[PDB]
């Protein structure tokens, strides 16, 4: 869910 | 009688000449069940290597030792074996066959496979007792090193239940796991609940998280490094403050943040490019001069985390991690990729030498997932950034990893290499899981 | 006290639950400790797969067998560990990191390092005796097996000493290994060579090349076949032929060929692809209807081997490589790799099924070199060639080559997984060189140099 994520952001 | 830790494997004579890259030099019969041991375990020192998979220890051996060469540390383990590491799909409770590091760190430390991105909980965002939880409530001592985020989910496995990996403080909880923020009767982010946890040892890189206000509870309006002060924490920032410390228990637990981020890198080195083996000059890694003495380094933080936690009679519990690697900077990096494994096998070795003569120690050093970086041939045809270096044998090796530059390198599924020294060792050898290691932990200890 | 194959490591329970994923149920030491033996093997039979490697292992499980699955074979063996298998460059007598198949196989059947392509001779062109020839030296039964063509790189290396693999025939071998060419004075090509060697028991592919005819030589004129059929060899070509084999010996040597090249694989299924994760659609592999009864599986072969080798009172050597697998049609081929590691593992189980009731014969099983095969996550990034599979699970696995189509899949330096059972099995676990898997089968053997 960070591996890395994607989103995780903004 | 005494369990010993291979002494030499390397090749032991001409490798050109017959018998010339034998490893061993005799029978092992003997030395393995010199090695077998059912006996009580007082301590267990965890290593683990991010990414450390057979490929990469392979590539490290070649490079800073020879293919003839031999890890005093990593390869000097006596029983060996491989385990699985999948994960389950969250919906259908099903695996799903590439595991990230925060369900493999789950999977270890409580025992329970888990979604990809879930901390300390299975698939019904359940919590569940971490083998470090276990050890206090016997009054083991306990011990968290790591040399990348103490946020991350190697470390934080061990000390925090959140419902995605990404929830290292107060800010990125509230939105990313509601139920856990504090301001919504949870047990609040990572951070907070690592603070909660209250290791007699932790050593690490994430002091930015630190830097955070929590937005509730007792210490609602103060930095995070404040209320670690206010709840009795040693903070150390670097390796004079570190050296300092005398003790380390329930009344005086040390934090010590080296880092904002992930601890500095051991070695330096241009990045795997799309035909470097052939139109890039051949690399010598450069030692990462940002390694201050000032800057514990993971085989020093191991030794102090012994030497602190040593000072319990009942036992203690440690996890060492060697992973100061990050992404997309380090990244597709042999150089930096390599100097890790060599991180890694001198705190190993300083876990090993403790072990041996204090007899009644697990030593278990083992990966989370093993990298799709390889080793090929310096005529490879595959499609791929590569780079060409020079080893300790005079001769050249090629690196290719499948991943896109511009993405980070990649999981993969395959079961992996763990390695154990000591009493209950043998439950490493063969094929296991990864659950298996919270249970050969928890068994060891005798822990309830 | 019996040396116990691991009954089941299969996960114990429910896998969402806490403690389900478990493969063990209780403390090992005793297990193990019953597994370390020291006593002379009577007999040692080496199980080569390709892809017995960790990545190639676990894709078949997780596929056939589930994730929470357990290879009956495979995965029973109690004694694991890991090896090296670098090479030397011919010029510089340096390492070179990426081993072919050649390389390899001189290593653990010699004893000695070499350069890639070489079979059965180091750096030097200069020849050393595999294991095999020494079991035969000491009167032991001898056993050669693959479900590739029996020039090829692992049942060759057993019985032939040539500067390059590819040296196949006469032919072949005038043009690309004068020195070993016969009507140069050499030893010959490398099923000449086969043939001199005379093991009790060679079952195999690879008919193709039994049919070029020998330019020089006692045999000059007439083929390979006929060489074989002139020379006293029991001449098989299929499951019934083979079942009806009684006896195998030095005075009636058995020959097995079963197929032009490389014996059929089990399973069929499409080439991996660019993006083929997404691009196409979750495959499940099928069987491929060129395998019947009428053709003998890895595991009849290895089993009828083990009957007649079992004769010889004094002991035998038997060794069985599964790679049934080619280059590229086969190819980047998930469903042909892991049916390859599913016959494997039939034949390991009858291995070990025979090992244990006979109390004095070391099993070891390991995987050829490393290859570029891996389990990746089931989204978008690939890259490579990739595939989804329909696993036992009711789940997808995807998989990803990293060669290139229109490229055959690379080898990598990566050191790989070797298991043992029985006699001298500690040998093989913790870290060890490919050359030391000679020194360890020749010592358990009692084998003279």
């Amino acid at each position: 869910h960070a591996t890395p994520p994607k989103k995780e952001a903004d | 009688p005494e369990m010993p830790v291979l002494e030499n494997r390397a090749a032991q004579g001409d490798i050109t000449a017959p018998g010339g890259a034998r490893r061993l030099t005799g029978d092992q019969t003997a030395a393995l069940r010199d090695s077998l041991s059912d006996k009580p375990a007082k301590n267990i020192i965890l290593l683990i290597g991010d990414g450390m998979g057979d490929s990469e220890i392979t590539a490290a051996r070649n490079y800073a030792e020879g293919a003839g060469g031999f890890f005093k540390g990593i390869d000097a383990l006596p029983l060996t074996g491989q385990y699985t590491h999948y994960a389950l799909n969250k919906k259908t409770g099903k695996p799903d066959y590439v595991t990230d590091l925060a369900a493999s760190a789950t999977a270890w430390s409580t025992g329970v496979k888990t979604y990809n991105g879930a901390l300390g909980v299975d698939i019904h965002e359940k919590d569940h007792p971490t083998i470090l939880e276990m050890a206090k409530a016997a009054g083991l001592a306990t011990g968290n090193v790591s040399t990348a985020e103490l946020q991350d989910a190697t470390p934080a496995a061990l000390v925090a239940h959140v419902t995605s990996r990404k929830c290292y403080g107060p800010s990125a909880t509230s939105e990313k796991c509601p139920g856990n923020a504090l301001e919504k009767g949870g047990k609040g982010s990572i951070t907070e609940q690592l603070l909660n946890a209250r290791a007699d040892v932790t050593l690490g890189g994430g002091a930015k998280t630190f830097a955070e206000t929590a937005t509730a509870g007792e210490w609602q309006g103060k930095t995070l490094r404040e209320q670690a002060q206010a709840r009795g924490y040693q903070l150390v920032s670097d390796a004079a403050s570190l050296n300092s410390v005398t003790e380390a228990n329930q009344q005086k637990p040390l934090l010590g943040l080296f880092a904002d981020g992930n601890m500095p890198v051991r070695w330096l080195g241009p990045k795997a490019t799309y035909h470097g083996n052939i139109d890039k000059p051949a690399v010598t890694c450069t030692p990462n001069p940002q390694r201050n003495d000032s800057v514990p380094t993971l085989a020093q933080m191991t030794d102090k985390a012994i030497e602190l936690l040593s000072k319990n009679e009942k036992g203690f519990f440690l996890q060492v991690e060697g992973a100061s690697i990050d992404k997309q900077d380090h990244a597709a990096n042999p150089c930096g990729q390599i100097g890790e494994t060599v991180d890694l096998d001198e705190a190993v070795q300083r876990a090993l030498e403790f072990a041996k003569k204090e007899g009644n120690t697990l030593v278990i050093v083992t990966a989370d997932h093993a990298h799709a970086s390889q080793i090929v041939a310096p005529d490879t045809k595959a499609p791929g950034l590569t780079q060409a270096l020079n080893t300790k044998d005079g001769a050249v090796m090629v690196m290719s990893y499948g991943n896109s530059e511009e993405d980070s390198q990649e999981h993969t599924g395959s079961q992996l290499r763990i390695a154990a020294y000591g009493p209950h060792a043998a439950n490493v050898v063969g094929l296991t899981d990864q659950t298996d290691l919270f249970y050969t932990m928890k068994a060891a200890l005798g822990l309830k």
